[PDB]
């Protein structure tokens, strides 16, 4: 099990600088070398830098030759980009990948990504809010219901339905930029229409970057 | 420096279809290409090495062939399960730069869909604020539209919405517009509605309530 | 008329084969050659002649006989059929269109395959040019990628032009190992060197 995950995601005014951080695990570090992938919101993949097996080496992409470094610490198992004067262009979710053999690239191991977004806004977390069942989904075989993360910055929301069970007869709403500069989404479910009266569901959300969690129980009004 | 050029840009293919995108490149790379299927919103999942090498785990019906700088990617009979945005690198030369990036869509059938809305929460109109949710579930294709009406009255600029990608079972899509303004200005008006077009909707279909 | 038998077992039943890039080439000459040993030999598993005969072969008389020698994968024992295009014709082991010989191929999992990988078997993997007919390529230098200088292999866009084959038994008949050896003739304007038996 090659785990891969990493930090760093959040906000940065260009021209002031951070750094991500990728966490090893579940297969040797020293078998070869990592890249970092830069991928802007719904584009290509853009690669951006190479370290080596024996962290001497290091090829970057054009972009990021002069204000990107990258490196890596073999002993406590995690490799860091560091990214100093940023440009507007360089918001994006962002990955680390292994070389895996291929006798030279083809990575098939990645990070579940971490997004650098470099607006300068305040971070805040969210509001969310609730979406009770409308009283005439609940006069049918089904029922309608939600959450809705309001008036946060940056992206992204982890978003789950009672304590990440209800996975299934789901599925949330992709991020909105509002005109404030501001996100917001809904994440919603199929359930039993007349299961409301047993069942108290509730959202399991956090907003990383602003340490934020919440926990909406959604109740039914009806009259 | 090398770039790959991967055509179509993208591809709105149905089920079972044997549909192929190719990809060109800058120089001689001879086969150390690589494709990678994007399930949206995850991380990239490996397909191909040697453009014509599987990885286990991955289906058979997938395939490419090339040894230059032309090469292809063959599905046999799509899934739902395939709908991703499809890419390519080249493992040949060091910056492993990629292709532009390439879609693809399903369905020979179409769907309507079943509409709901959602008033605000005593919450937020605590909060000062209000917004109205008007959800569309299980259709296709992904291009319908909403008009908000807000005491019979439409709106512009009041609202945006949000397309979820291709669901992989039933293939249909859902969509949420969310109609926001003020307690004191959502105060001044009783009946709050959404109006949908769809291809599958008959005639237009709107949902409302009176708060 | 020439009266001593030529030895291809030093070739065939060799102990230990080449390896690809450096292909083994045995002359022969001021000799005799039963050739039938191999076109009736089950042992062999593909056989090629190309524009000999199998048999009136051995009526033949020629100036000398080169065998070649050396050890490949499966999926390209093929890849030594003449005018042909991939890793090995590209790279390390050439027979020319105007091809006039014999090519013979034989599983050797059994001998040349053992537990871990027997990675000692290479082939040439980078080549800045394309190879000749009979060029051999024993060049080690940095396979510069096109982008950058180098000097010593340091780093990426340069490449050890070498690649060594696993060789797991378990591993399956197109990356398994195959013993291949090119049989070769030649003649010219200068005495009959070697004959076969029936060549009166």
């Amino acid at each position: 099990e090659v785990q891969l995950v990493e930090s760093g995601g959040g906000v940065v005014q260009p021209g002031r600088s951070l750094r991500l951080s990728c966490a090893a695990s579940g297969f040797t570090f020293s078998s070869y070398g990592m890249h970092w992938v830069r991928q802007a919101p719904g584009k290509g993949l853009e690669w951006v830098a190479v370290i080596s097996y024996d962290g001497s080496n290091k090829y970057y992409a054009d972009s990021v030759k002069g204000r990107f470094t990258i490196s890596r610490d073999n002993s406590k198992n995690t490799l860091s980009l560091q990214m100093n004067s940023l440009r507007p262009e360089d918001t994006a979710v962002y990955y680390c990948a292994k070389d895996s053999p291929y006798y030279p690239g083809y990575f098939q191991d990645w990070g579940q990504g971490s997004l650098v977004t470099v607006s300068s806004a305040s971070t805040k977390g969210p509001s969310v809010f609730p979406l009770a069942p409308s009283s005439k989904s609940t006069s049918g075989g089904t029922a309608a219901l939600g959450c809705l993360v309001k008036d946060y910055f940056p992206e992204p929301v982890t978003v789950s339905w009672n304590s990440g069970a209800l996975t299934s007869g789901v599925h949330t709403f992709p991020a909105v930029l509002q005109s404030s500069g501001l996100y917001s989404l809904s994440s919603v479910v199929t359930v039993p229409s007349s299961s409301l009266g047993t069942q108290t569901y509730i959202c399991n959300v956090n907003h990383k970057p602003s340490n934020t969690k919440v926990d909406k129980k959604v109740e039914p009004k009806s009259c | 420096d090398i770039q790959m050029t991967q055509s179509p840009s993208s591809l709105s293919a149905s089920i079972g279809d044997r549909v192929t995108i190719t990809c060109r490149a800058s120089q001689t790379i001879s086969d150390y290409l690589n494709w990678y299927q994007q399930k949206p919103g995850k991380a990239p999942n490996l397909l191909i090495y040697a453009a014509s090498t599987l990885q286990s785990g991955v289906p058979s019906r997938f395939s490419g062939s090339g040894s230059g700088t032309d090469f292809t990617l063959t599905i046999s009979s799509l899934q739902p399960e395939d709908f991703a945005t499809y890419y390519c690198q080249q493992s040949y030369i060091t910056p492993r730069t990629f292709g532009q990036g390439t879609k693809v869509e399903i369905k020979r059938t179409v769907a309507a869909p079943s509409v709901f809305i959602f008033p605000p929460s005593d919450e937020q109109l605590k909060s000062g604020t209000a917004s109205v949710v008007c959800l569309l579930n299980n259709f296709y294709p992904r291009e319908a539209k909403v008009q908000w009406k807000v005491d019979n009255a439409l709106q512009s600029g009041n609202s945006q919405e949000s397309v979820t990608e291709q669901d992989s079972k039933d293939s249909t899509y859902s969509l949420s517009s969310t109609l926001t303004l003020s307690k004191a200005d959502y105060e001044k008006h009783k009946v709050y509605a959404c109006e949908v077009t769809h291809q599958g909707l008959s005639s237009p279909v709107t949902k409302s309530f009176n708060r | 008329n020439i009266t001593n038998l030529c030895p291809f077992g030093e070739v065939f039943n060799a102990t230990r084969f080449a390896s690809v890039y450096a292909w083994n080439r045995k002359r022969i000459s001021n000799c005799v050659a039963d050739y039938s040993v191999l076109y009736n030999s089950a042992s062999f598993s593909t056989f090629k002649c190309y524009g000999v005969s199998p048999t009136k072969l051995n009526d033949l008389c020629f100036t000398n006989v080169y065998a070649d020698s050396f050890v490949i994968r499966g999926d390209e024992v093929r890849q030594i059929a003449p005018g042909q295009t991939g890793k090995i014709a590209d790279y390390n082991y050439k027979l020319p269109d105007d091809f006039t010989g014999c090519v013979i191929a034989w599983n050797s999992n059994n001998l040349d395959s053992k537990v871990g990988g027997n990675y000692n078997y290479l082939y040439r993997l980078f080549r800045k040019s394309n190879l000749k007919p009979f060029e051999r390529d024993i060049s080690t230098e940095i396979y510069q990628a096109g982008s950058t200088p180098c000097n010593g292999v340091e780093g990426f866009n340069c490449y050890f032009p070498l690649q060594s084959y696993g060789f797991q038994p378990t591993n399956g008949v197109g990356y398994q190992p195959y013993r291949v050896v090119v049989l070769s003739f030649e003649l010219l304007h200068a005495p009959a060197t070697v004959c076969g038996p029936g060549s009166h």
